[PDB]
């Protein structure tokens, strides 16, 4: 059984999250304080300044030489079993596309670990959960937000060739992209132009308009359209200097100086409260909470609180997590939907209405569902 | 399967002559939609000159070359003929066709140069 | 003499202030990230949410039963000697108005104590300076931001009668103000209407337009136009519940519970960094730094770093502060100009160009001037 | 020094009569600028009716009472006379003057009531 104090330590670190969210939801719909043009001011600040300085503070403090390599395998086994079955669906079925493969992947194996996952699990299983929940944040910001970034470019680099080269798609050698383009999408007019050479070689240049290929060709066009999306993303400069300092510091025992550590701790302490205040503004800019319908909003909480955790219950017997690590691995999969998988689906227009539902409706039932998993594992 | 664009007609000539440019195509399903002709100067720029397309009775021209150059499409031989008259001395540039089969296909083969 | 460590403890708590300001000044003028319409979004947030929850945390922790009553007299003696001499100027000279009395008062005896004054003096004279600098913040938010609020209403309640009742100003009994009006300014058209009674009594009703009196009358019109400006100001609800909890808590030894204390500490930690980030945006919205001229910008640093501190050097021998309290009283008067005296001068249009200079130019020389006072008092 | 506004002319009358309203003033330096006449109904509302001012040849009227009520200012006696004709039965309201010496001065003294 449990005590009544454990129920109190959850509410100590979950009530200050919802207070920072109700005051954002109230001050727009009820009292009408912020103009929705001025609402984009705070959402511009949290994406650029608060969060990339908040993720730098957790990565550069986490010890890399003592990572629990057994716990780190039973979370890289959830994201492979789910990724293997969905590619078996989009290449054998009669209606399986790739526009449904990524959306059924972000709903299952990408929780909200940084902002909400760390203070919850710290208030449930002591302080060693506060170190394990940082060891998943490092892998999300360095692997599983990068493999998913290739899957939107390959979704784009297939459409632009298959729409406009349907007949001679097999004899193209090099593809040249001008530096004006940042996203081959259809947002921009994209006058496509093809040089012709003597022996079937066919250079293709993609431009800007005014007024199947070999796999050694698609794996060059993608790597150009990822290097341009990675040196502009500010979170890629957070996790790069975070790992580099942490590999230096935890060997020669160098402590970070107080002139620099207090220079970052004045913005990083303004990061967790502002993120729940920026998320609270988002659940009032929408016209309706349930947008795409009552037949798909419950589908969001079906691929997130069931198929998410119950595939880690079978991916943990294999690796060998029992006792206390088994309970922390199951609960960290039933966390609500992250915000970074939405940010991708808003730019590339791959179902923005479903992920906009699962974030907002996921927050309102995140507390009375994970508390059910705390009780049923304690017996 | 080794698609081919063939250009012909150009060369070196003095001012005031006449040339008959060509752009022959082979190996396409449709190959009509909106074809062009444009210059490529040694001063890095490119001016669009003439166009014949699915309407046929509508030619988009520029201002300096307006109403002086003859464009003609042969739908049987899959060849567009370009007749140019009163050749100005600023024709050292390379003049070639820009056929469009949904995406823009192009060649480079002429040596148009007027002293 | 001093050590080199004392110079280091100043830079430990002053470098994270300017880092939060340069990133705000840079991200508008240099890189052009924020739209100036979206710039009003953050300035709306700091005035309403960050600061009134930050001032509540310092007042409700400060012990009221052990306030240093000798130090609290030698700062209420600066603000009386300066206030007595300026009223001797506006009532005896040939060119002394009241529009210059308040502006020569806010430049002298109202520093920036909450945001910038507390971390500086904490890094100079131990931790007991961190308790004294809270004991001045309480008196500013409860007396010296209220006596100054009467002086702008009396500036307004004199103009509206003297413009439009020049001949029979001496026989008015009651003045009635409709609840539409929030500021008798001239911003609003203000159709003034006067009832006539039998025996020289003359009721006056001030309205909204579509398409000397006895001192027992002016002291009723003012107290209505202060009660309407005090129940809308959010800082008046911070200092009211701050003193009320602190008089309860420090007698029966009740500690504030962790469910409420952590509910406020998620926004109050986002208060000091955001205030220096909101102030850094303000020094780029102006067209020029020195606005009213090079003959009055140096006048701002003449009534703030000289006449400010040197009148407390003679208001401290009288009360009897020697030793260590004498050095802390002089340095806390040479702090740069506060932001709340600007906020008043922007609404009432009483010289907004001078106070807009003294805040921005005051921040850029605040460090190399107070450090001169640290050296010259240590010898 | 005991400034005084004097109103006279009103009373009770049946429909179709005629009344001669007045508004006498004393004790002002200028007392011209923009004078008014308006009603005050028992249904809490107030309609502005007539106005004579420094121009003299410009009278601002309403729509229902347009071109039927006579306004006249006497600059010597400091009195504005209001002649009303064809009195409609909806005249139970109190009809009084709104003299303006830079601020609006007013009285209340009539008993205009039409059955
Ligand atoms: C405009 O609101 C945002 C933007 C980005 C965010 C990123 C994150 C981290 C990187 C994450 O949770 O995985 C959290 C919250 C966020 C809120
Ligand atoms: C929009 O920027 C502001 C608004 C209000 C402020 C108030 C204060 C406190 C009350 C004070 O210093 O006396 C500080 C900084 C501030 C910045």
């Amino acid at each position: 059984m449990i005590t009544a104090a454990d129920f109190y330590h959850v509410m100590t670190a979950m009530v200050p999250l919802y207070v920072a969210m109700i005051l954002a939801y109230g001050s727009v719909k009820w009292w009408k304080i912020f103009t929705p043009d001025q609402c984009s001011g705070i959402n511009r600040f949290v994406a650029l300044f608060a969060v990339p300085l908040l993720s730098f503070h957790f990565i550069a403090a986490n010890n890399p030489y003592a990572m629990n390599l057994r716990f780190l395998a039973a979370d890289s086994l959830q994201k492979v079993i789910v990724l293997s079955l969905l590619f078996l669906w989009c290449k054998l079925s009669r209606n399986g596309s790739l526009d449904w493969t990524i959306t059924l992947f972000s709903l299952s194996t990408l929780p909200n670990t940084l902002v909400m996952g760390i203070p919850l699990l710290k208030g449930m299983y002591g302080n060693f959960s506060g170190d394990l929940m940082v060891q998943i944040v490092v892998l999300q910001c360095i692997i599983w937000y990068t493999l998913m970034l290739f899957l939107f470019e390959y979704r784009g680099a297939k459409l632009l060739i298959s729409e406009q080269f349907p007949d001679t798609a097999g004899s193209i050698v090099s593809i040249h992209v001008d530096s004006d383009i940042m996203s081959l999408d259809g947002r921009q007019p994209l006058e496509t132009e093809a040089e012709i050479k003597e022996d079937g070689k066919l250079h293709v240049t993609v431009r800007r308009s005014n007024a199947m290929p070999p796999t050694s060709v698609m794996t060059r066009l993608i790597l150009i359209m990822v290097w341009r999306k990675l040196i502009r993303n500010p979170n890629s400069y957070s996790s790069l200097f975070g790992i580099t300092w942490s590999l230096i510091s935890f060997k020669w025992n160098i402590e970070m100086p107080a002139l620099i550590a207090k220079s970052i701790s004045i913005l990083s302490d303004a990061g967790l409260g502002m993120a729940m205040f920026s998320l609270g503004l988002f659940m009032a800019l929408n016209p309706r909470i349930i947008a795409c319908g009552n037949r798909r909003a419950a589908f969001a909480a079906a691929m997130r609180f069931v198929v998410g955790p119950a595939v880690m219950l079978v991916a943990s017997y294999a690796v060998g997590l029992r006792g206390v690590l088994l309970h922390v691995a199951i609960i960290q999969a039933a966390l609500p939907q992250g915000i970074v998988p939405f940010v991708f689906a808003k730019e590339y227009n791959v179902h923005p209405d479903i992920l906009s539902t699962a974030v907002i409706f996921g927050m309102l039932i995140a507390l009375p569902i994970t508390l059910l998993y705390y009780i049923l594992l304690g017996l | 399967s080794q698609v081919q664009l063939v250009e012909s007609g150009g060369g070196l000539v003095q001012a005031g002559g006449s040339l008959r440019l060509s752009c022959a195509a082979s190996g396409f399903p449709v190959d009509i939609t909106w074809m062009e002709w444009y210059r490529q100067a040694p001063g890095k720029e490119r001016e669009w000159v003439a166009a014949i397309y699915s309407s046929g009775q509508s030619t988009w021209y520029a201002d300096s070359v307006k109403g002086r150059f003859t464009i003609s499409r042969d739908n049987a031989k899959n060849t567009v003929y370009l007749q140019m008259n009163s050749l100005k001395p600023e024709d050292t540039a390379v003049y070639y066709c820009r056929v469009k089969v949904g995406a823009w296909y192009k060649g480079q083969g002429t040596q148009v140069t007027v002293s």
